[PDB]
């Protein structure tokens, strides 16, 4: 078995459905053009519709820190859009997360075993120009790659 | 041994069920077969359950099991006896109201007409093959019954905020010379495991030396151009150590695999051209 | 199978009961009664037994189903026997205090004095009928037993910020040749391949003017210059609790293809060309 | 029936004692009496207990009532039988330690000294006809045994925080020809059935028209218009499934009483060339 | 069965009395005339009376993710009339949530499974020039449109 | 049987002692002309003693919402003449609160059907020129009216 | 916590047939008894405990759980060896 | 031997009588009848007794030893239908509606008898020509269970029939035909498997051998005579294997198909 992986390059290739991590946009059909990351980009750059994934905390499993832990992941959604368009992403975004764990699905860097919300989507104040935000917490559940 | 792959989180269960006696897929198979789609599996017999929690899974149990130390006036502690038989169990919950998952609770419809599902006042006897497939990323442990007689657990579960539930307790019994119930994964039951074999990896030889940690302490610095009989003796500086006997190198790589009784990794390094590597797989 | 649409969140109960022997609305009549006024219903004798928490649902029980395996100093497990055969019920927690459902919780009342309800001591026999029907979504899981005994599960529940209750469980007894209870849903349970079709003749075109009834109910009459716009509109103007919109009908040039939520047949024949335009089959 | 105005939360309860036999107030002096001063009222012989605690009430509880299901070798599930009598108590925490309140708890005390109360060993009969008043808003619901046995139901309570309490349990015995207890209230039981009624207020020839729901379906639209069957013909034929011949509306003067099997209610009143169509309530 | 909504594709039928979702105006007769909505319009646009339905939290069921949902929802009813009316327009939307709850009240999103209050009706300071604010959290379930 | 009120409607002709609802000085031999209201009224208009009760919280029933609820209001009493007159008149108003609870009392909006503390007249900062306030939470209960 | 054989045969007694990637159970019950050896760990402290004949059957069935680890609790009972103690501490400066 | 199918337990069952000597269905109608109406039997003249005690079934006891034994059955009845008290007290004394008369001393009470004990879809039967019906002892009374009426049946030999018979088709008499198991290969399309007789396994099969290379691979150690006590016979695709052992697949090691075997127990 390898080495546990950081949250993102996990949770990335899932959002994004493939496992190039130089590439931002997302190509799952439910988010078919989104950007997925976990840094929002300078303004001169900077595209929106966006999520933004990042780790909150939780800890590895105490039964056996070296083989299975539980990260808590702020997951948020931003649009340009409306309202009802950042909570729609936000839904079709969780729907991925929820099928990924069903499935068991490998990334080259370690398996999403399961998801669980913490805290449900939620709208709150955005901190740049027209956008909307959505956010919530997710605790993931990932394993080692099988190497 | 420790085997760290044999660790397991189940994260889902799939539960089938079949006429008494069907075979469970193969070893091999498990790790090839669609666990969504029984219909298109190459060993036809098997149907899903319906719709279990995706927050639990078939949950294991028994009775009895109730054991005593016994011995004599003379003797006082000289043999564990069981005084009751272990009488062994699933137990799982369905959380769908179709017919074909009312069946596995109540037993047969009976009654004929559309639309209604009747039971009758007695005990009735409900047996299948039962096959759980336990799943955690790419293990699928699979756990398989010839004969399993399902019984009512509880009432029938209805609640305002979370899923009603059937929930049933599938008991185990001998069916003709076959066993009880077998578990089944490929790689781990069976199985003729190869040792644990190290693999040293390196620069293109161009610098001075490299050192190897043999279980907790450090042989000596040793350069590149060592001949096996040389590498093997400087790791047979040890406790238990006797060169050309309790430790093997046979140079089959270009760069050595190394093994015997205890863990070697790399040290401190000065081999300039790359890097000094050490690692665990063949 | 997985079903999707078969998973369940009871939502609400509601619980009737009748005379002992009384039958529930049918399969197809449970999809179109309302739930809240039974005196509305084609059953008549059915009436709601009082509020309920609404926070709460019938609590479905059991006692009995102690069940251990059996066998034979040669074969050590070859029957799982039930011990003590499983006596089946629910619970109702009525929050009414009115004499129609104290008599549920008391049995009938011992006084003839207008605003008194007498109590006399010793066992009462008291039993009906029991329809429950849980909703959620827009299914109707409906259950019905012809026979339950009546008892008072506890003593009457007071407090100064929580309803007053008065909790009964009815025990289901078996009456008859029928069963012990049914569970109700013509999505679910004996259920056809989706579709079905009547089809109704029209090569005796000298003709008459005969009728069909839908459900057991009249249309009133048909001329034999029929249209398949001209007959959806007569069944879909039926009195029966579904409407013109439900109904399917196409043309094949020698008969017409009816379909819709209820059964179909020819009432009053009235026709010069023989049995060819009063013919309806399936 | 699903009435509303019978569902109760018991505010508070006052608690009366009297000698054996003694009658409670009539069911309609229980609407009248002052619950606070028992020695004036029309009935006279009963008296307040004490202070019992604001935030609690009379609780009650059984004994026995243990209750099985029975049958024989041909027929399981026969009839349920009561495998012990069950014997109805009340439980009140007396809060108050005068004479009085100690002599409930104790039975009368054997001693004649001025400022002392003393109790001999042993059992003691101690048994008086108890009426109990459960009050909610204008709600009364009374609750009257005509012997009761009256017995320490635990050791005096005293707490350093809390009001120390001399908890009785009162047990209900027959009493030559009378009932074991009863319950009190006019308006419930032995009642007249009292149908219900829904009132169309339109008030007289007006411009305009409206719609009526009948079982949450909507008939069509209904201008100003003549009464009788141009009326219970609206009402009626709605895809109901329920004949104009269970509806009734009548000679009522200015405002019309529906009545029939469904609930009926207004969706939307335009009648506005007058008074108007404002109101349908019950 | 179909996805499951975001909340105000289902509640907001519910409030305004028909499924046309471009007609913020309610017609429900307790509350008529209500404008009832997700976010507040430009000063030049906004009417009073006006209730806000935002979603505030509530997951997906653990049980099974993609059949059944409980968002919180903080309800939100303004007036520029009085408190009284502004709390009588409060208590007049939860006595519609709590009967199209008793129904299962079908929409085309959803079904409105079951509705409770999290926090109760509740007075506090508002945002708008002299207006009165009263609000409160309902957690509510919701179903797929079965298809 | 009738509707659930606003809270008012029940516990303002309890302390003022009679139903007009026009007429916000109460007649309780207690409180006699103390103000009593929902809203403080502005600085032309303030008279002092004055009584002011705000709902803070408190759900419908849950398992019957149409038949009781459990308000829970925040009573505050202010004087202009000393902080014990302060709290005696808190003490003065919450002697009739448990009085019209014990008797039951009959408002033409619904009943008093039962009273209790969840803070007890806290000492606490006044917003109003040289005047003390005292402060509690009471959840009331409360039943709807018969018709 | 682990579900190879070499760890299933401490729990269900030897595999009961020969099938590659099968573990199976017959019914009855198991003479299954070991040596049992265990080395408490603390500070540099080294604890040993030894038993020459222990016998192991299953405490409870087998846990499962969605996020925390499978478990095959087994249960050693000592029972005395020929002349030998019935189990001995093994600590050197104690 | 060792019948698993044949081990009872008397979960239901139903006890009819007759005038003496009538004749009860035969084994292949037992199977068949239905129980609650005897009236409707092609075996006419069977009345059904009432409901028998739900926990004291039928004690079919003996009294002799070493002098010689008299069988018996003491059935509680638990009904006070005349149906029950004409079992219990003899015959009815009187003629009156509604009432049940006893004469003292003893009375002559002989009924053929049929007892049926069902467990699940079994139904053992037992019958004799002759009983004499007597009380076992006191009519049992409470409060809280059903009163019970106990008479033992003695059974009397009558016109040169058994005392008793068992009835079922399944049990007594029968074919005692040998098991055969049967080596369903499924497709076969190439490779290899293994049996294993008595738990033992053969070692090597091929997909294409015949039922005397079969019958040759059979034969593992520990075997009977091996050529000579098996019998392999092909049909179909398959073959129909018989001997002194049991036996099972071992290792299905083939290229193709659905399984390798379906066996008889």
């Amino acid at each position: 078995a390898g080495k546990l992986p950081i949250v993102g390059e996990v949770v990335l290739p899932i959002l994004r459905g493939h496992e190039d991590l130089s590439n931002p946009i997302s190509t799952v059909p439910s988010l078919a053009g989104v950007h997925v990351g976990t840094w929002v980009e300078d303004i001169d750059s900077r595209t929106f519709p966006l999520i933004t994934v990042r780790r909150v905390g939780g800890t590895r499993s105490p039964e056996h820190p070296t083989l299975f832990t539980q990260p808590v992941v702020e997951m948020t959604a931003y649009s340009a859009a409306d309202l009802p368009t950042t909570e729609q992403m936000y839904e079709d975004a969780l729907e991925v997360l929820y099928r990924a764990a069903r499935l068991q699905t490998k990334t080259p860097a370690g398996y999403l075993h399961s998801v669980t919300e913490t805290l449900g989507a939620s709208h709150g104040p955005s901190p740049f120009d027209r956008t909307w935000r959505v956010f919530g917490l997710i605790r993931l559940g990932i394993r080692p790659p099988k190497n | 041994a420790l085997k760290d792959d044999a660790v397991l989180i189940a994260a889902r269960g799939y539960v089938y069920t079949a006429a008494v006696g069907t075979a469970a897929p193969t070893p091999s198979q498990l790790k090839l077969i669609d666990l969504e789609h029984p219909e298109a599996w190459d060993r036809t017999g098997w149907d899903l359950v319906g719709h279990t929690s995706e927050d639990d899974l078939p949950e294991f149990g028994f009775d009895g099991g109730d054991s005593e130390v016994r011995g004599s006036w003379q003797k006082k502690k000289l043999r564990e006896v069981e005084t009751e038989e272990i009488a062994d169990y699933v137990v799982i919950n369905l959380t769908q109201f179709d017919e074909t998952a009312l069946e596995l609770y109540f037993g047969p419809n009976q009654s004929a007409t559309p639309g209604i599902f009747g039971v009758k006042s007695g005990s009735v006897v409900n047996e299948r093959a039962l096959l759980i497939v336990i799943v955690d990323n790419d293990v699928r442990l699979g756990f398989h019954a010839r004969k399993a007689s399902l019984k009512r657990e509880d009432a029938i579960s209805l609640a305002t905020d979370e899923f009603g539930a059937l929930p049933v307790r599938a008991t185990f019994l001998d069916y003709q010379s076959y066993n009880l119930y077998e578990w089944i994964e490929e790689d781990w039951f069976n199985a003729v495991d190869a040792p644990v074999v190290y693999l040293l990896d390196l620069g293109g030889a161009t610098g001075g030396d490299y050192t190897l940690l043999v279980g907790g302490k450090s042989t000596g610095d040793i350069a590149y151009n060592a001949n096996a009989s040389a590498i093997k003796t400087a790791i047979g500086a040890v406790d238990d150590g006797v060169a050309e006997s309790a430790w093997t190198v046979t140079a089959d790589g270009s760069d050595f695999e190394i093994s015997g009784p205890l863990a070697v990794a790399l040290g401190v390094d000065s081999t300039t051209g790359g890097s000094g590597v050490t690692v665990d797989v063949v």
